[PDB]
RNA sequence: ACGGAAACGCUUUCUAGCUCGCUAUAAUUACCCA
């Protein structure tokens, strides 16, 4: 769960859970997670929460029901994003979104998580 | 011609200088120094650098006192000349009075072609709610901007308005784009900012150029430190270091 | 303007297969004259739901009949006297070659695989296919491109290193981008009438046989002269343009040395001109790095279908004698075994 | 005084382009390079940047004595035209380089067209071990024409300016004729033709007598 | 039937569904059906989810209405296929459509069942 | 007597406009450049000082003899249009531009429009390296509708330079159609056209018969 | 509860140099549009003005068509203006008068 | 017989200028199942 006070700590505390590359000494402590496999994920709930803004919560419904079906569908297909979104826990805070307000919260949550990707490494 | 084109007023005030004056020396000794002879001293002590010293202070610069004595100086001038005066007059006068008897001041900064009363009543505004700060503080420019002279001085003054001048006269690539955008990170500030402000930088880390990049480094491990300090006397600072950077190099 | 413009001719002396992903069922053609019909199904379902037997369609759909020819939606529309065939696509002659059983098995093909198409509906030669058949021949030739192209010690030896070849923005740098500064072009959009439907006939080293293949793609028919315009912005790019005539003679020698030996030469056939291969179907060496990849190609495969033991069977097909290109009887083709010459505009 | 001229022309796709989109929200299976189109016509556009800043580009390797190493560091005949941010003269920049929509859907509709974009599968072949990765882009089809309006400014600054930078107009694009408009270029979807180049006057009064004919070099 | 709030959901329980190798003792809890075999059934809407947004939908149904004979057809082919077009109400839910705001849901459920058995598997 | 003259229009975008709202730090993949919006319904809007500053700005080329170095340079002509902070006459000149808001919620939700405003992703390449930069940068869609009107007042310290001044305005707005209007337009945005031009007196006694036929 | 954070927007704004063509930008906090504000305006009919008080019903009145078709407000050259008044109604407070003659008027 | 009477915080002002959604990338591999 997030609330309003700590989505931006577990977006930290979360960055510095997913493991990095312990082998391979060319600058090393960097990801198995890839910045673009990260983007893309961002590349939706930024299209959500510029729509949200705007438009009611009973008209984006048709994608905040495929934000599920995409961070499933890129944790399925790499490791690296299966480690994120299970130690980061993505797939239970898209089961609470419920209203404009916790969604903008979980935009906000994924954005922080790209941001101190970006901070470590 | 470089500097905002705005003209400040300052209004001073000895803090509690009548409970200074007759309990005074009531603490030392037993009540063996509370005498007439040293409070006649000390009217000549505070009569001579309110009468005399204030023009000393007021040598070079582009000013004027309306009024200095008592405990007060109302004084008008350019700004720069200015804020350089009080700080040069309350790091004359705590080494005066040994740092006892804090002065409190208020600045407040105005465009030219202002009337004088609608100037000082907003100058007197400033000077009262640097009073009640706790007592000791000078009010730049605004309410919110109530600074210890000590947490302001030695840190916003000295320490961080030198660090931010000092990376941004030696390079070119940062201009007032991102000063603008980290007064805006500091105005705002959420917790969320915490993170658009590690993402901003870390962004303009890599863009920089290989002959500056540990300067812009030992610059962001600096901004982003205090930014995330957690004790509100250090944030608060740095946008007024980057106010008065940002009216230094006005065109 | 260093924008060096040539002009590439291709020959074609073996089927060539390219594209589009898709691929037509089994009961997704009409064989009635010695054409192979393809419409369009959408269409074909529309007209064929006012004969009121689209469930008796939905039956044979499922019908899982012997006698392959009575299964090709053929025998459907003469048994239940459907003779309009008015629909949407297009048809292809034959290549008289496809069923192997003179018995009868005629339009008993299976699945073809579609060719690539612009949305007017004519098959052309994508020039980012023609591209990655230059760009073999160029990795191939150029000894500074075969050496760490390799694992790095990562993964199940996994992938090659995208960054020998010197690609990127590479901030701080300068920009070179080789293979930006080989610009190849689209072909002219050719006409339905090139195209055959070869199946396809997997020729083993070690036990000489020729088994053939459910996999019948739409080809293009063999000696089809198609062009193609390569613009060269680096004079660097233009060296290697310029040179691909030594460079693909030298691959298809260091290919034949390394591949085409240990099978029959009454299989293989001759040059012509200058050899490339282009794609589906000229085998995985003609697409790799073949002599950085003889124990990590074979490493993919623990399933029933393994590559035998090294250096995989070999990819002929069968196409009808033209010219003579086959030097061999029964028709065994290469299957993107084509030619190019080239010359500077 | 005041004069305002228009370029019309038509920019007929030989191959045609990708003119990379925007959605994230597209499929597992399908179009994950989606092209620039109206989003009311789900029309392909080609967006005036796309067309301004291949010029810009390209005329930049021809005019520029010095190279630039930044935009704003043209060579005068690139900054008029186009338009600097740092020159104190040459901050707006005398053309308007308009949108191109598509004009000949009802031609493309004569002919067999499915749907006004084509979808093409186009795979990443790993040069050793010789597995894929297929992308699926779109890219407007290839006997597409698009309306192409450009609009150049006339004041009291072009003494002997004007007849000058249209030796430098129609040199760029007789150059996009031989590069790309963006997409990939070095694997086709870039030709163009620009058709019927058809100068006029829409505000005040000029000559396009000796005008209308070095459209026709 | 599947609508917004429940489709991914649907497709979630239909993967886990879906039997498995209850011989084959070698890296088990492993599907009869494979990727090969439902992404040829997502192929059959992927072409129909990017043609429902530009045209119209009267313009575009005999399409919708052969796309059952092609889940019918790739049924009627292997057993593992059979047993998803069932598990999953997909031969149920192409009747229900009628319109592009649920062909867009049923062409983004198949989206949701590639997913699920990507993310399992 | 004191009359006015309302001006009905409808503007009609092609090339959908940018009118740019906050440079305020935008979230992290979110939008960069945001079009200005309406804070109740969230449409997008053109304020109307656009509107006067841009064709202020394109007047200034046709009606002033001498360049203006600045807008109280301006001419007799346009500063009576437009007014002028340091004519003593020419202050509060005649003309009140108002907003516009997006009229055709109902004709674009008629056709498959999802969202008002598109976002088109973009980048600039730069010279050495040809390294790319994103931006996602916001504008109001192709065929919208806006609601454009004027207030033009008549004050009778003109009587006689009224039908002068609408040669200035329906100059103006022609000048609008062939300039862009707003953001980014050399790239191509802006290109508004002015539909169902329509003179009506709002208040006073003054006929514009002789009037619409000049906006024909 | 139409949705908002504020009662007062915003406007980023500038102000662009006729020959250097450089920007000098803005930010004008204006009210929200359909702000509705309260609004009364007495009028007192003294003992004097009696035969003069419907000649000064229809100078209120059209006092305010004018500010509808004016601005109401500061820098209403530019929008920021068109104020419509609306439930226009003329009532009695501490007096002995019938307004039953004026509210057909005013509507 | 209200430190009160009369008094628009008002006029002028384009969120603007510059900027390629771009870079690399054969829809290909394996040959078999009953
Ligand atoms: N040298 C002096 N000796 C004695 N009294 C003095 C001297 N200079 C000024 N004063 C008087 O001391 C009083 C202090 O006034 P004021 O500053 O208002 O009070 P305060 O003690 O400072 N409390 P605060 O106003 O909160 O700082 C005034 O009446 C001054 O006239
Ligand atoms: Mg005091
Ligand atoms: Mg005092």
């Amino acid at each position: 769960i997030l609330t309003d006070e700590n989505y931006v700590d577990i977006a930290e505390k979360a960055i510095l859970k997913l493991e990095r590359n312990t082998r391979n000494r060319k600058n090393p402590d960097a990801f198995f997670l890839t910045t673009s496999k990260l983007r893309n994920l961002l590349s939706l709930t930024s299209t959500l929460f510029d729509e949200s803004k705007v438009k009611e919560y009973d008209a984006l419904l048709d994608r905040i029901a495929y934000l599920r079906v995409q961070f499933v569908y890129q944790a399925g297909r790499e490791i690296a994003v299966k480690d994120l979104i299970e130690k980061a826990q993505i797939l239970e805070a898209l089961k609470e979104i419920k209203d404009r307000e916790t969604l903008q919260r979980f935009c906000r949550y994924m954005e922080a998580l790209v941001a101190y990707f970006k901070f470590y490494g | 011609g470089l500097g905002i084109k705005r003209l400040a007023v300052v209004r001073l005030d000895v803090d509690d200088l009548g409970a200074a004056f007759m309990a005074g020396f009531s603490q030392q000794g037993n009540g063996q120094y509370s005498t007439l002879s040293r409070s006649a001293t000390f009217s000549r002590s505070m009569s001579l650098f309110f009468k005399v010293y204030i023009n000393q202070f007021a040598s070079d610069k582009k000013l004027s006192i309306i009024y200095a004595g008592g405990d007060d100086v109302f004084a008008i001038g350019s700004w720069q000349d200015i804020i350089a005066f009080t700080v040069e007059l309350r790091e004359n006068f705590i080494k005066w009075t040994n740092g006892k008897l804090t002065l409190s001041a208020g600045i407040g900064l105005f465009a030219d072609k202002t009337p004088i009363s609608l100037m000082a009543h907003q100058t007197g505004e400033l000077e009262e709610a640097a009073k009640g700060n706790e007592k000791d503080s000078i009010s730049l420019f605004s309410s919110d901007y109530t600074f210890k002279f000590d947490r302001f001085i030695t840190n916003v003054y000295d320490d961080k308005l030198e660090q931010i001048r000092y990376f941004f006269n030696h390079q070119d690539e940062r201009g007032k784009n991102f000063i603008y955008k980290l007064i805006e990170l500091l105005r705002n500030h959420d917790r969320m900012n915490m993170a658009r402000l590690a993402y901003y930088l870390t962004r303009l880390e890599e863009l920089t150029r290989e002959t500056d990049r540990d300067k812009f480094k030992t610059f962001k491990n600096l901004f982003y430190s205090w930014y995330t300090n957690k004790n509100d006397k250090d944030r608060k600072e740095a946008e007024l270091a980057l106010l008065l950077y940002i009216y230094e190099i006005r065109k | 303007n260093d924008y060096r413009t040539f002009k590439l001719s291709l020959l074609t002396l073996a089927p060539i297969h390219i594209g589009n992903g898709e691929k037509y069922t089994s009961r997704e053609f009409i064989y009635e004259n010695k054409k192979f019909y393809f419409p369009d199904m959408g269409k074909f379902y529309n007209k064929m739901v006012e004969k009121r037997l689209a469930e008796k369609f939905e039956a044979f759909l499922i019908q899982t009949r012997p006698n392959a020819r009575n299964n090709r939606l053929i025998s459907f529309l003469n048994d239940n006297r459907i003779a309009e065939r008015s629909f949407g696509g297009y048809s292809i002659s034959e290549t008289g070659l496809e069923s192997d059983k003179n018995p009868n098995s005629a339009g008993a093909i299976n699945e073809v695989n579609k060719f690539i198409r612009d949305a007017f509906g004519n098959p052309y030669i994508p020039g980012s296919s023609l591209k990655g058949a230059i760009r073999t021949i160029l990795m191939n030739t150029t000894p500074k491109w075969n050496n760490e192209n390799a694992v790095n010690d990562f993964g199940r030896f996994p992938k090659e290193n995208k960054n020998l070849i010197p690609w990127g923005p590479k901030k701080g740098k300068e920009y070179d981008d080789l293979f930006n500064a080989i610009r190849v072009s689209d072909s002219k959009p050719f006409d339905n009438k090139s195209l055959i439907l070869v199946q396809k006939w997997d020729y083993s080293a070690k036990t000489n046989k020729a088994k053939p293949l459910p996999l019948y793609r739409e080809s293009i028919s063999p000696l089809t002269k198609i062009e193609f315009e390569i613009t060269t912005t680096t004079d660097e790019a233009g060296r290697l343009i310029e040179e691909l005539g030594k460079r693909a003679q030298a691959f298809y020698k260091d290919y034949k040395a390394f591949f085409l030996s240990e099978f029959p030469d009454d299989k293989i056939q001759a040059n012509l001109q200058y050899p490339i291969y282009l794609g589906a179907g000229s085998g995985a060496w003609t697409k790799t790095l073949f002599k950085q990849a003889d124990g990590i190609l074979q490493r993919r495969y623990s399933r029933m279908k393994t590559k035998m033991v090294k250096k995989g069977v070999l990819k002929l097909t069968k196409a009808p004698l033209k010219t003579s290109l086959v030097k061999n009887h029964e028709s065994f083709y290469e299957m993107g075994k084509a030619n190019f010459m080239i010359k500077e505009i | 005084t005041f004069a305002k001229i228009k370029f019309s022309a038509q920019i007929r796709l030989e191959t045609g382009l990708h003119i990379g989109g925007s959605d994230a929200f597209a499929a597992i299976g399908a179009i994950n390079s989606p092209v620039i189109k109206d989003p009311i016509t789900n029309l392909p556009i080609i967006p005036g940047s796309s067309l301004k800043g291949k010029m810009r580009t390209l005329l930049a390797k021809v005019y520029n004595e010095k190279v630039a190493e930044k935009p704003s560091d043209d060579s005068d005949i690139l900054s008029r035209l186009f338009g600097n941010s740092k020159d104190k003269r040459f901050k707006m920049g005398r053309l308007i380089f308009r949108d191109a929509f598509l004009s000949n859907a009802d031609e493309l509709d004569s002919l067999g067209v499915r749907s006004y974009t084509e979808v093409k599968f186009e795979n990443t072949i790993d040069r050793i071990t010789a597995e894929a990765n297929p992308r699926q882009i779109e890219r407007a089809i290839r006997n597409s024409t698009f309306d192409f309006e450009l609009i150049y400014e006339i004041t009291d600054e072009n003494e002997n300016q004007v007849e000058e930078d249209f030796k430098v107009i129609r040199d760029g694009l007789k150059l996009l004729e031989l590069d790309y408009l963006g997409g990939s270029g070095s694997r086709g979807y870039g030709k163009v033709a620009f058709e019927n180049l058809k100068a006029t006057t829409v505000f005040g009064n000029y000559d396009v007598k000796t005008l209308n004919e070095l459209l026709t070099a």
